[PDB]
């Protein structure tokens, strides 16, 4: 954040006083988008021109040569990219039971075939995303985990990819390893 | 009075403070100012003030030896009771500073003093009960620092019954002072300070510790507290030995005396002047820096300037400078991140000199950071929120990668480390940042650093009869991360001993008691470098570059190694543009594609088994 | 204005600890115990002066008497003031104060019982005159400080009131809680002269270094490889610094391996008993802070200060480890840097400090099984880990042989100490004159000459060739043999190393490596 | 810079940029206040 404020003092050496800053504005660089801070509002203007690119007849050639067009082949992972971002339909049952909507995709290959660009593009490029490995990255779990309040000492998520994803797209690196 | 100081009323403090003696000693010093001179007859001190208020200072530094010899006198009843004197002086200096320029209030309200070449130096440990309120010289080592803190200089008080703002009363910086008098309503009721009114200046308390090796045998170090005030803070950071002239006195606040037990009484020391016991350059620098870098030859010229305390290993030395110099980034569309660091791996016997050239790689960048997967170490590799033992406030601290941003990360014993260690290396080395989430924090820190490890093989001797992957205990997705790594074998042969042996015992016999560029400037030549040389590539060199490729990929396939893959293109053409920055060119030549093609073709068959590398060495002679 | 001191000494006889009473508070007695804790010095208020309140008087030379007093009635009838003043802190005295703790002597603890510890008093300029881990005998006064500690306590605590009787009428109770302490007036530690001739003669003798080696261990049959390790081990090399700031080691390490039904253990009884500055300890007897330091922050009367460890004591001497091979991780850390950086670094309690670790390790390995398989290598038969196994420049390996005259030998050995006890000994020299040869040899500094840097070259070329075993061969050897080879040198009372000193080295370096069997 | 706060900038405007690492829970302040007087039930208010 960058924040406008004055500096000033209190009283809590022998004429010694503590700083501090009375906030005037603060201005956020645009942090961790998740479900909870979503928006769903669209401007006309938007709405139109996204209307209008639908009825493109060469809308599915132009989407799949939109993803990493630096990199050369691998149409057919593409457009799986494609349909991943897409995502299918969820539907709820009268009995309770859920149909899944989302999509999950496996990628086999030798080494140097280009298949963590892939993966870091896809976060880069959706709305809602974390890129890990298995095990977790540096200080930061893979799954859920549960931990008591440093000072009122009662429970709350401490974090999870897993569920700090939700409602987006998890890229797993090295899945054989976990 | 005229010099008749000589003569002695009653005790020094009482003799000092009396009117007339002080006019004496205030015009005697305005005289000192005014007239010393040297024998070559310019006005050293004129020139002092001249440039104070050039620069718009705040303190004078004067020298002790000068004032010794004029006025020995003043001298001494300095030596002894210096307070008064510092504030007779610091208003003598307002005057020449008002005599020189004009108006110099208008900015700055005190000029300090710095006194200079004390004769006498003590240690921690010698200070008595002799030299309290006194004048001392001493040395040590910076172990803590505090903040900085604002203190009481002009305040003004608020009454509470009129509204009044009594002017500004002067704080002398022993205790807190206070008013009883009221002009307007002259009551006596309750008053509080204004803060919005106030003047303030800056405060800070350091703890000096004695440098380990003075300690005589069998005693353990001591150490004191310092107090430094206005422009003395933020000047001596943890870690530097330091000489402080200051007045040595008792905490005669302390807290109060019904405590029980002897009445015992705690010390410290309030510093004057403070000095030591770089990487910019200029115009005059720069001249230079074209000059070398015009001339042919300057990338062996560079090569063999590093390390200078190891005999042999090119090889490495090169390595080395590729990854200190560095590529250049790039970014396509703001979608497609290509990163410019080089990493090295370091995989030697034991008695390779590996540590020594971490060692070096540390004193010679302006952002190194020291890691290791074993032993004590000032920072680990996992970020993680943790108190603060002396401010007692959360905070978050990333690791090594992270605090080494632009810069580059050592790690010793690469072999020895563990899961947490691992899963952070690798992080950083594939997404060039680190996440956490952590005690209702969740965040990402930038990890672009270059990195440079040693480590061992399995059974501390390398067997050249597997491959690599097979001599050390990591793994694929973390070896190949690396793009030039390097083999030491301890092969026995007979001038090698004499050569390296030869350089051993001289440089053991020279440090008994009883052609390459200076360091100095290539410290400022690699920043330089760095800040100001982004070399492009030109498109007539494709052909060349596709037709050596094709023909690693071929023989690679047909001889069964580990693949080549586009990996070691991408590698070619950074070390041909850390090769290019070497020259200060603007532009890659063919000269500096041959040099990376050379650097990753030997690095490449160095590191497969006998037989393969044997039949690869002779498809490859071209290089 | 002097302050004069009285300081006797040489009473005619010496109290323990662990025999001090009640009765003799306040008289002047003598006492003996080992220092384990210093403080800083400071200034102790002696003789204060005050400022009346009622009135501007000014008294002067207040005396204190163990404890902050105040004046008791004005000076004069102008005033009736009494109980109200100010000190001033500008025109008193004071004088320098330390605090320092001692403890039982190790043969004076009685059965079944922990050591004692009493708190002892420095003023004037006795003070920053004992150090930590030393044996001083004290002599002062036996006197008695509040103990607000004692409430709690079973029995009945003196109270004091005041009488009420004779008072005219129409709380102040206090408790009398105490504990005895020593204020000491005179300390010495208790560990030339015509002996000039004495030390002459010895070293103009031809074969001393036979005598030497011989009396080192006398009460340990054989093992002269051992024995001419723990010598140039007492007798080190000399520390060097390059130009650019690197510093090179003149230490010797030793480690002997062997299972626990040898003699390994002696060695190292026999050096603490004789080294002068040695402290012996075991692998799980210890603990991190038990090496290395600690840090003592309830300093009652100020800032903190901080406790010596094993490792600090012994700084410029030699440590024994027994049992070594049953150290933690953590400690091997403290140990390794001991011994890369001759420094200890101290993180607690948000204090940080830096201390010298100069030390000499002298370590007594098991094998890892229990028995030494001679079909494995060194590196396979032990439990270290390899940056402090890369630090130990020499390994003695003691094995067992059967054979008819060395048992025999060996158990007339055994016999005759047991039936004529200390007769059996007849060692070439004393203790004490051990003790002043090396004190007086460990101050030469000895050099190479060109003729030895060749001879030193070849001899490393020699021993690398014919490597190509227990352990491979790297230049950490060469630095070793230098090491060693001036250590000879030093011990041989000369300037200068001779190429047949340098041949003494490589020969015991080399003896030391025994070779692996292989089957068939 | 937040190392570059000092005397001279004490009760001016200043601009900041750094990472948030800790917010409290809300507390509650007053902006008017009613009050009477226990003995004679005196009335009056405050604004803040
Ligand atoms: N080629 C060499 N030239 C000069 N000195 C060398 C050389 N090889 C080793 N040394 C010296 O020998 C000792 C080897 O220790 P060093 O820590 O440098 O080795 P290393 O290869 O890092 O081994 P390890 O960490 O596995 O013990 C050091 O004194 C080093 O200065
Ligand atoms: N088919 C390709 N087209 C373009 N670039 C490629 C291709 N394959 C590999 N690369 C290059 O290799 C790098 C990606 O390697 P990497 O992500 O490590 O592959 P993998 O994850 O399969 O090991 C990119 O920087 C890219 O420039
Ligand atoms: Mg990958
Ligand atoms: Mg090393
Ligand atoms: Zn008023
Ligand atoms: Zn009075
Ligand atoms: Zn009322």
């Amino acid at each position: 954040v960058t924040i406008v404020g004055i500096y000033s003092i209190y009283n809590s050496g022998v004429a010694i006083r503590t700083p501090y800053i009375k906030i005037l504005g603060i201005q956020s660089d645009v942090e961790t988008s998740s479900i909870w801070n979503s928006v769903t509002m669209f401007t006309e203007e938007e709405e139109e021109e996204f209307l209008q690119l639908s009825r493109n007849p060469k809308l599915y050639e132009i989407l799949t040569n939109s993803i990493a067009p630096s990199i050369f082949g691998n149409e057919d992972i593409k457009k799986a990219i494609v349909c991943l971002l897409m995502g299918g339909s969820k539907k709820i049952l009268p009995d309770g039971m859920r149909l899944r909507g989302d999509i999950n995709v496996l990628l086999l290959g030798d080494p140097g075939t280009a298949k963590s660009q892939l993966l870091k593009f896809v976060e880069k490029v959706s709305p809602i995303a974390v890129y890990t490995s298995g095990k977790g990255s540096s200080a930061a779990g893979l799954t859920a985990s549960v931990q008591r309040d440093p000072m009122t000492r009662e429970f709350y998520l401490e974090g999870g990819a897993m569920v700090l994803a939700d409602g987006g797209v998890v890229c797993i690196d090295e899945f054989d390893k976990m | 009075l005229e010099s008749l100081s000589n003569v002695k009323a009653n005790s020094y403090s009482e003799w000092i403070t009396q009117p007339n003696v002080s006019r004496t000693i205030a015009r005697e010093l305005k005289s000192f100012l005014l007239e010393y001179t040297d024998e070559t007859g310019r006005s050293v001190y004129g020139a002092r003030i001249r440039t104070l208020g050039e620069m718009n200072s705040e303190s004078l530094e004067v020298n002790y030896r000068h004032l010794a010899e004029s006025k020995a006198i003043l001298a001494l009843f300095l030596a002894k009771c210096p307070e008064e004197m510092l504030k007779i002086f610091d208003l003598v200096a307002m005057e020449a500073t008002e005599l020189h320029y004009p108006d110099y209030a208008r900015i700055h309200s005190e000029i300090h003093v710095r006194i200079s070449d004390f004769p006498t130096i003590y240690s921690l440990r010698e200070l008595r009960e002799s030299n309290l309120s006194s004048l001392v010289r001493v040395t040590g080592v910076v172990t803590r620092r505090t903040g900085v803190f604002p203190q009481l200089k002009y305040v003004k008080f608020n009454c509470l019954k009129c509204g009044s703002i009594l002017g500004p009363f002067f704080q002398d910086s022993n205790e807190e002072i206070r008013i009883s008098f009221c002009t307007n309503c002259k009551s006596k009721g309750p008053f509080r300070v204004n803060g919005e009114k106030t003047v303030y200046r800056n405060y800070q308390r350091v703890t000096l510790q004695e440098a380990p090796g003075t300690v005589p045998p069998g005693r353990l170090p001591r150490h004191r507290e310092v107090i430094l005030l206005a422009d003395l803070v933020d000047v001596s950071k943890p870690g530097e030995e330091v000489e402080v002239t200051g007045i040595y006195k008792n905490n005669y606040d302390g807290n109060l005396n019904a405590k029980n037990g002897f009445p015992v009484f705690a010390t410290i020391i309030e510093a004057n002047s403070i000095k030591r016991r770089v990487f910019s350059w200029t115009e005059e620098e720069e001249r230079e820096f074209r000059k070398i870098s015009r001339d042919r030859g300057i990338i062996d010229k560079i090569i063999s300037s590093m390390a200078p305390s190891i005999y042999g290993h090119r090889d490495i030395k090169t390595a080395v400078a590729c990854s200190l110099f560095g590529g250049v980034p790039k970014n396509v569309n703001g979608k497609h991140s290509i990163r410019g660091d080089i990493n090295v791996l370091l995989l030697g016997d034991p008695g390779t000199a590996k540590s020594q050239i971490l060692k070096y790689v540390e004193k010679t960048a302006h952002r190194a950071v020291f890691a290791t997967g074993q032993g004590a170490s000032a920072v680990g590799l996992t970020a993680s929120v943790r108190k603060d033992p002396i401010t007692k406030e959360w905070t978050l601290e990333g690791g090594a990668l992270v605090l080494a941003d632009k810069g580059v990360c050592l790690i010793d014993e690469f072999d020895k480390m563990n899961d947490q260690d691992r899963t952070s290396i690798h992080e950083a080395m594939e997404q060039q940042s680190i996440s956490i989430s952590k005690a209702g924090i969740v965040t990402t820190l930038q990890a672009r650093c270059s990195i440079i490890a040693a480590a061992n093989p399995n059974g501390g001797r390398y067997n050249s009869t597997l491959p690599l992957a097979q001599n050390v205990s990591l793994t694929e997705p973390i070896l190949s991360r690396f793009d030039i790594l390097c083999v030491v074998r301890d092969l026995v042969d007979e001038e090698a001993d004499e050569r390296l042996a030869t350089f051993v015992v001289d440089s053991h016999v020279r440090s008994h008691p009883e052609s390459p560029i200076p360091q100095e400037l290539l410290m400022k030549y690699i920043h330089y470098a760095r800040t100001k040389i982004y070399p492009k590539l030109h498109q007539m060199d494709m052909d060349k570059v596709s037709r050596v490729y094709a023909d690693l990929r071929r023989e690679s396939i047909s001889t069964g190694s580990f693949p080549i893959t586009v990996r070691h293109l991408e590698s070619i053409l950074r070390i041909a543009e850390s090769f290019a920055k070497m020259r200060l060119s603007e532009f890659v030549s063919s000269y500096d594609l041959d040099r990376a093609i050379k650097v990753v073709v030997d690095s490449f068959v160095d590191a497969q088994k006998v037989s393969v590398r044997r039949q690869l060495r002779r498809s490859f002679a071209i290089y | 204005e002097r302050v004069f001191q009285i300081s006797f000494f040489n009473l005619p006889t010496v109290h323990r600890i662990r025999d001090i009473r009640s009765e003799k508070i306040g008289s002047l007695l003598s006492i003996s115990g080992t220092v384990t804790r210093t403080s800083e010095v400071r200034p102790e208020l002696y003789k204060a002066s005050f400022t009346c309140d009622m009135c501007r008087a000014i008294v002067d030379n207040v005396e204190q008497s163990f404890k902050y007093t105040e004046p008791t009635f004005c000076p004069n009838p102008s005033c009736e003031n009494r109980a109200f003043w100010t000190l001033n802190v500008t025109r008193s005295r004071f004088l320098d104060w330390q605090k320092v703790r001692i403890q039982e002597n190790a043969n004076e603890i009685p059965t079944g019982s922990m050591p004692r510890t009493l708190d002892v008093i420095l003023r004037g300029d006795s003070v920053e005159r004992a150090k930590p881990g030393d044996r001083c005998k004290f002599t002062g006064v036996e006197i008695v400080v509040p103990d607000v500690t004692q409430l709690g306590l079973p029995g009945v605590k003196p109270s004091s009131t005041l009488d009420t009787r004779g008072i005219s009428k129409t709380l102040g109770v206090r408790d009398l809680t105490y504990k005895i302490s020593f204020l000491a007036c005179h300390v010495i530690s208790i560990g030339s002269s015509d002996e000039i001739n004495e030390l002459k003669e010895m070293v103009k003798d031809e074969h001393i270094y036979d005598k030497l080696v011989r009396s080192i261990a006398p009460a340990v049959f054989g093992h002269e490889a051992v024995k001419k390790g723990i010598l140039l081990q007492m007798l080190g090399g000399v520390h060097k610094s390059t130009v650019e700031g690197i510093k090179l080691r003149g230490d010797i390490n030793i480690c002997v391996v062997g299972d626990p039904s040898t003699s390994k253990s002696q060695f190292l009884k026999y050096v603490v008993g004789f080294a002068p500055r040695s402290v012996y300890t075991s692998g799980k007897a210890s603990s991190a802070a038990g090496l290395t330091a600690a840090v003592v922050r309830d300093e009652e009367g100020g800032d903190y200060t901080i406790e010596a460890g094993a490792l600090m004591l012994a700084d410029n001497g030699i440590c024994c480890i027994d049992e070594f091979d049953k150290m933690d991780i953590s400690d091997q850390v403290a140990i390794h840097e001991a011994m890369e950086q001759q420094t200890i670094s101290i993180a607690k309690a948000g204090i940080h400090a830096t201390l010298n670790a100069r030390t000499s390790i002298l370590a007594a390995a098991n094998p890892v099984g229990g028995r030494y398989n001679r079909k494995l290598s060194l590196r396979g038969n032990l439990n270290m880990t390899a940056p402090i196994m890369s630090r130990f420049d020499l390994f003695f390996v003691i094995l067992d042989d059967c054979n008819e005259k060395i048992d025999t030998e060996l158990a007339s050995h055994i016999v005759d100490l047991h039936m004529k006890r200390d007769e059996a000994i007849e060692p070439p020299f004393s203790a004490e004159q051990l003790r002043r040869y090396i004190k007086y040899a460990r101050t030469f500094k000895p050099i190479l000459t060109k003729e030895a840097r060749s001879y030193l070259v070849e001899k490393y070329k020699e021993l690398r060739k014919d490597d190509a075993s227990s352990y491979r061969i790297t230049v950490r050897q060469l630095e070793s043999m230098i090491r060693l080879s001036e250590a000879i040198a030093r011990a041989n009372c000369v300037d200068e190393i001779t190429p047949s000193f340098i041949a003494e080295a490589y020969d015991l370096l080399r003896q030391s490596i025994i070779r692996v069997d292989v089957d068939d | 810079p937040l190392r570059d706060l000092d005397s001279e900038h004490v009760s001016k405007i200043v601009r900041l940029s750094g990472i948030i690492i800790s917010t409290s829970v809300l507390s509650s302040r007053a902006t008017y206040l009613s009050i009477m007087c226990r003995n004679c039930r005196h009335t009056t208010s405050i604004t803040i």
